[PDB]
């Protein structure tokens, strides 16, 4: 029979072990050690040294330092004598080079924004954690893990009825501090473990070496001390249940089919993990996925409706030339999510897709369709007045309309939700885009409601010229709306100014094109003028950013980049770069005030960073409107000459967020300059003349993160991760904005990946649901999934032998 | 016998003050030449702010001679202030060169047996606070800087129009990098400075050609601020294990990364692990219930170090010889561990204990190293009384007094002790280490510090 001082007693013994080991390892290793050390390596034959003699003076002209000397003797290390002082001749050598102008962190070119994650204050120069809690709790870690792996060996050892790992667990679940723990945390430790304990004399066992370990172990005098708990809590199928990275009838089933797509599939770049989105405090993201417009159901019930509203057979013995192995219920599911998806199509039917998806002949699934028998919910089949200070369908803005909505106004939006309910866009109905913010705002492409239902549905602009047009003043007549709404043009809805194609990165540097046409999509474009770093004209600044080529007034210059960052974020790190206590060393470029974003190029940016302020500048920084993206253009308002120095007016788009805080109580050369210029990356002096350095931007650091961001969802399943990864890892680096591009890079996606996606079913499987997804928001065209059928069956083909 | 002996202070010298105010200049390194032939006289520099003090150390049969002779003196006549140095050789003439490296961000390269620049290594965004040449490669360096990156630099001939090879950058370091370390096998850099973190990078393989850009690490693969509480201005390898230092905590650490072995092939750089949870503070690609990515071994006590920082060890390993751990406070004392010690002890104390059960106490303890043996003892009386050999260097049944004094000096049993320094030199007059170096075989031991003072200590010596 047991009793706490019992098992105390005997857990000290088995304690004694501890220190034993201990110095055991060490010694071991301390051993090994001294084993492998190093044999002296690159020696030369010949002592370098030997024939210099002492400098010792027994000079004329040359620089002298003195240099006093006592010999040493005994264990006490007592002087012999006074000392001897000599006098040397000094070897005086300059430095043939000047450092660079100064920097802090290696900085790095990123295409695009990237969203950070919330960071901790854990360091100032000189909410913080106290230094004694710090201490603390580090030395309680570090004995827990000591002490965590021999419970199991003295729990067998002592082997007393329900003291077990599981029951323990058990125990310490049922105990009043879990103080610790919430619900469905308790669920998923009744799930592993339940709360039976057994016998009585097992749960009294249970209770008393609780007691027990907690008196050995937790004497709380020491700074060295661990509860059973804290032992309990490491074990591998507990501590799952505290990691709070989780991602997430007939129509039941599909939506939870697609539960990984519609929850982390980007609206914008269709990356499932990417730089849109939004971050909560504790890093939790909401993504800017299908989840935040009601799901999957308001988008299909669409496009069912839209689809009651209104080639070549396939290479796989296809069923409508037929319609003739126990089908898994995996392959029934695949089948499900197809058919619900596909809809009331006329043009594309799941059987040939899904046979190629499965390797199944195209029969085989026509044939389980027809007996499965599957029924698409039914569908069921209002006038509104125009607005006064926009019409849609001329694309224009008249009378008050800056007065009537704040659109335009950047600095005072607030990022709702886009429109997912089922009426009209009005306050009535709870539209956010109507009545969430001081103004109603355009109705934007990713609302649900349409142009034809809607008088707030942005359309694109009219546009069109044989020469350049979408331009800031419009000798046309008609303004440019997106220009007057401080955006720029949609791929897709501005159709008659060429952005389809003046937008499309591969057509970046074709000049013939971007001669005529649209003029506003130069940040889609992506093309920068030619600059280069160097030191800047100005005293005290140090680096600064010149023109490499001729820039004429209005022409787009550069895109300010960085990381993406929230107001606190700001803040804590304007403290961890030592701004806080004093002259600014800290740049924010606010990006959407009212909303709390700011860009942060202190470490990932490009070469704007560097561009200094004038009160005078010959740039002029803007922030547009780009697909849903706050962006950030600079464009010159002086002509400037290759060679010359950019600055534009710093403004107040840089604020002191703690204090105010507080205060609420033709090749590219090398151009010919005076300034030293410098390549960003090696730092070499760049000579005129030589051809300018242009680096492809490194980004395979950047790709791991969103690949290790997926990995780590204790919620998908390794299947899931390997197809979700290998799709962000190919998307990522397109930088869509557009669905106006996306059905080319699918297609380019599935050429490449072919042989991939058919040699293991699972792949097939997840890479449907993509495409499900995709299909049941319409974004991707039915063209190119009857192009993917033939790609997979011609690659399953190949496969064959 | 000798194998067991440690220094003892044998010559000092005081510099002429070089930052002048008349006594607030410092000796802030030490290197000793690592590249001559197996028993030439060993040279060392040692850097003050404005000048590198080249010296040879002969050993003397006269207790009275200098061993210590200066053969080179040499001035930065720059404005920087410099307080880093290494040694690398010239790749075509195999001449030695001294890097020197301060406070405007620039290494300048010196033929110190010539006088005269080399070159300059140009590049950092700031001071530069240490050098290290790499253990397999005489021509690869790395600086640590306030710039808070790792530049990795290259003297081959073919790098010679664009010398850094790599840089060590992205998120790793946050602020002011103090120290910098490679592994022998030279692809694993230890970093470490004012943020607290110490990061274990590992290099690629760089081409023997010219690099238009050097290559860009963004992530280490082991990273933690969690082995001490306060900046961290001292990092090595010892052998695969780690040794670490840190302000305000008066201990050396030893300490090892769970999984890490040098035999294991090289990790690519994208292996390293992310910051997906911004609430770790340790990471590890090595990592082999949760337990640890880190295991602190022990820690060597190092007491009055005060608030002060910028203070090095040295540990002397070599084949054949004892692995000796050097470090001088900041009061005025020089401190000495051999960590052969540690395994003598142990095997003295077990067969202590074991002698003490199979005899019931009938045990004779004798002093080593004498003419006398585990033989010629026990011809002296039998098999009734046990006799256990005792190292001569644990000096004074034993009492309890006795036996905790050697307890704190070898007693490896807890993470968290305190180690007592084997050996205790005091320094004459207030006196702060900035950094210790050792001869290559041993025999000397030099510590330099403020008031451009040089501590030279000697073992093996030939005074007669
Ligand atoms: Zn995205
Ligand atoms: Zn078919
Ligand atoms: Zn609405
Ligand atoms: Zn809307
Ligand atoms: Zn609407
Ligand atoms: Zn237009
Ligand atoms: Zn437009
Ligand atoms: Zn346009």
């Amino acid at each position: 029979e047991w009793t706490v001082d019992k098992i105390a007693s005997a857990l000290s013994v088995l304690a004694e072990e501890v220190p034993q080991n201990h110095s055991r390892l060490v010694n071991f290793l301390l051993e090994e050690t001294e084993k492998r050390a190093p044999q002296p390596r690159h020696l030369s034959k010949t002592d370098p040294f030997a024939h210099m003699k002492s400098k010792a003076i027994d000079p004329e002209g040359v620089p002298t330092m003195d240099v006093k000397f006592k010999q040493h003797s005994g264990e006490y290390g007592k002087s012999r004598n006074s000392g001897r002082r000599f006098q040397y001749p000094v070897v005086c050598i300059k430095p043939d080079r000047e450092p660079v102008p100064p920097y802090r962190f290696h900085h790095a070119e990123i295409r695009k924004n990237i969203l950070a994650l919330n960071s901790q204050l854990n360091f100032v120069p000189h909410k913080i954690q106290p230094r004694s809690q710090k201490i603390a709790k580090r030395a309680q870690a570090e004995y827990a893990a000591t002490l965590a792996p021999y419970l199991e060996p003295w729990l067998r050892k002592l082997n007393i009825e329900g003291c077990t790992k599981s029951n323990l667990i058990r125990f310490m679940a049922s105990q009043p501090e879990s103080d610790s723990m919430t619900p469905q945390q308790k669920s998923n430790l009744l799930d592993t473990y339940s709360d039976d304990m057994g016998s009585p004399q097992a749960v009294r066992n249970a209770s008393m070496f609780t007691e027990a370990w907690d008196r050995v172990f937790n004497d709380q005098s020491k700074l060295r001390r661990v509860a059973l708990r804290d032992i309990l809590m490491l074990d591998k199928n507990v501590e799952p249940i505290f990691d709070n990275k989780r991602a997430k009838a007939l129509m039941q089933k599909v939506i939870d089919a697609l539960g990984s797509y519609t929850t982390l599939g980007c609206l914008i770049c269709f990356s499932h993990d990417c730089e849109h989105g939004e971050i909560e405090r504790d890093n939790q993201k909401r993504c800017f996925s299908l989840e935040e417009i009601g799901g999957l159901m308001p988008s299909l019930r669409r496009k069912w409706a839209a689809q009651i509203e209104q080639h070549p057979p396939c290479r796989n013995e296809c069923y409508r030339i037929h319609g003739t192995p126990p089908w898994s219920e995996n392959e029934v599911g695949t089948l499900e999510w197809m058919f619900a998806t596909i809809g009331y199509s006329q043009t594309l039917r799941p059987e040939c897709f899904v046979g190629a998806i499965l390797g199944r002949p195209c029969w085989d699934v026509h044939r389980k369709l027809q007996e499965l028998d599957l029924r698409l919910p039914p569908v069921e089949p209002p006038k509104q007045k125009s607005l006064p200070w926009y019409d849609r369908r001329k694309k224009q803005l008249m009378s008050d309309w800056a007065d009537a909505t704040i659109t335009h106004e950047h600095a005072v939006r607030e990022l709702f939700a886009p429109c997912h309910h089922d009426g009209p866009c009005t306050a009535a109905n709870g539209c956010p885009c109507a009545s969430a913010g001081t103004h109603p705002v355009l109705c934007e492409r990713f609302c649900l409601c349409t142009a034809e239902e809607c008088p707030l549905k942005f359309t694109g602009c009219a546009c069109h010229s044989s020469g350049k047009t979408c331009l800031q003043r419009q000798r046309e007549g008609r303004p440019c709306i997106c220009v007057q709404l401080n955006r720029e043009c949609d791929p897709t809805l501005c159709k008659g100014c060429g952005a389809r194609e003046r937008a499309d990165p591969e057509n970046a540097y074709d000049e013939v094109l971007h001669s005529t046409g649209c003029q506003n999509v130069a940040l889609q474009r992506g093309a920068a003028k030619a600059v280069v770093l160097g030191k800047s004209q100005l005293e005290a600044c140090g680096y600064g950013l010149f023109a490499a080529e001729d820039i004429e007034e209005g022409e787009f210059v550069i895109e300010y980049t960085g990381e993406l960052i929230s107001h606190d974020e700001g803040v804590r790190r304007e403290h961890r770069r030592g701004d806080v206590f004093d002259n600014k060393v800290s740049y924010l470029f606010t990006l959407l005030e009212q909303e709390g974003i700011w860009v942060d190029a202190a470490i990932y940016g490009n070469l704007s960073r560097y561009i200094n302020h004038a009160t005078d500048g010959n740039i002029m920084p803007k922030i547009m409107y780009v697909n849903h993206e706050w962006r950030i253009k600079f464009t010159a308002i002086k002509d400037i000459k290759a060679g010359e120095e950019l600055f534009f007016n710093y403004g107040d788009n840089f604020p002191n967020l703690t204090k105010k805080l507080v205060e609420r109580n033709r090749p590219l050369l090398v151009p010919k300059t005076t300034q030293p210029l410098f390549d960003p990356l090696s730092k070499v002096q760049l000579l005129p003349g030589q051809p300018l350095p242009q680096h492809p931007i490194d980004d395979s650091w950047l790709l791991l993160k969103h690949r290790d961001n997926l990995q780590d969802f204790i919620d998908l399943r390794p299947e899931e991760k390997e197809f979700l990864q290998e799709w962000d890892a190919f998307i990522l680096r397109r930088h869509i904005s557009s669905e106006q591009y996306l059905p080319r890079y699918f297609l380019r996606f599935v050429r490449e990946k072919a042989d991939w996606l058919v040699s293991k079913r699972s792949r097939g499987e997840e890479f449907s649901k993509l495409v499900a997804t995709l299909l049941a928001r319409r974004v991707l065209p039915e063209r190119v999934v009857i192009e993917a059928t033939q790609v997979l069956n011609d690659a399953r083909g190949r496969l064959r032998e | 016998s000798a194998e067991w002996e440690l220094p003892r202070l044998r010559t000092s010298f005081i510099f002429q003050d070089d930052y002048k105010s008349q006594d607030l200049a410092e000796f802030f390194d030490v290197k000793f030449y690592p590249y001559s032939p197996p028993g030439a006289p060993p040279v060392f520099a040692a850097t003050s702010k404005k000048h590198a003090v080249i010296c040879r150390l002969t050993q003397t049969t006269d207790k009275d001679a200098n061993p210590c002779e200066i053969i080179q003196l040499i001035r930065d006549d720059g404005n920087e202030a410099n307080c880093a140095s290494c040694w690398s050789k010239d790749p075509i003439t195999d001449q030695p060169l001294l890097c020197i490296a301060g406070n405007e961000g620039n290494v300048k390269v010196y033929n110190v047996t010539e006088g005269k620049l080399y070159r300059t290594l140009v590049g950092h965004g700031g001071g530069i606070n240490d050098l290290a040449t790499s253990p397999a490669n005489p021509y690869i360096i790395a600086s640590a800087s306030d710039d808070t990156t790792i530049r990795i630099w290259s003297l081959a001939p073919e790098h010679e129009k664009q010398p850094c090879v790599c840089i060590l950058g992205g998120e790793g370091h946050s602020y002011d990098l103090l120290s910098v370390a490679f592994h022998d096998n030279g692809r694993y850099v230890l970093s470490a400075g004012h943020d607290q973190v110490i990061n274990l990078w590992a290099l690629p393989e760089f081409p023997n050609e010219h690099m238009e850009i050097p290559i860009v690490i963004y992530y280490p693969h082991f990273s933690s601020s969690e082995i001490h509480n306060n900046l961290v201005d001292c990092v090595a390898f010892y052998g695969d294990l780690i040794l670490s230092r840190a302000c305000h905590e008066d201990t050396i650490v030893l300490w090892r990364i769970e999984g890490f072995s040098s035999d294991d092939p090289i990790p690519g750089p994208l292996d390293a692990p992310t910051p997906t949870d911004m609430t770790k503070q340790t990471r590890s690609y090595f990592t082999p219930s949760r337990p640890a990515m880190f295991t602190r071994l022990a820690q060597f006590h190092t007491p009055d170090c005060g608030v002060q920082f910028f203070m090095r060890f040295r540990m002397y390993h070599v084949p054949g010889k004892h692995p000796i751990l050097a470090f001088a406070n900041a009061k005025s004392k020089t401190f000495f561990w051999d960590l052969a010690r540690f395994g003598e002890y142990a095997r003295f104390m077990a067969d202590l204990k074991e002698a003490q059960q199979s005899y019931n106490g009938r045990v004779v303890v004798v002093d080593q190293g004498q003419g006398i043996s585990l033989a010629q003892a026990q011809q002296v009386h039998g098999p009734g009384v046990g006799v256990v050999m005792k190292p001569a260097w644990l000096v004074p049944g034993f009492s309890r007094e006795t036996l905790q004094a050697w307890a704190d000096m070898y007693d490896l049993s807890n993470p968290v002790g305190l180690i007592k320094a084997h050996r205790s030199l005091a320094i004459d007059g207030a006196f702060v280490g900035r950094q210790v170096g050792w001869s290559p075989e041993g025999e000397w031991c030099v510590v330099v510090g403020n008031g451009n003072r040089a501590l030279i200590y000697q073992r093996w010596g030939k005074e007669r």
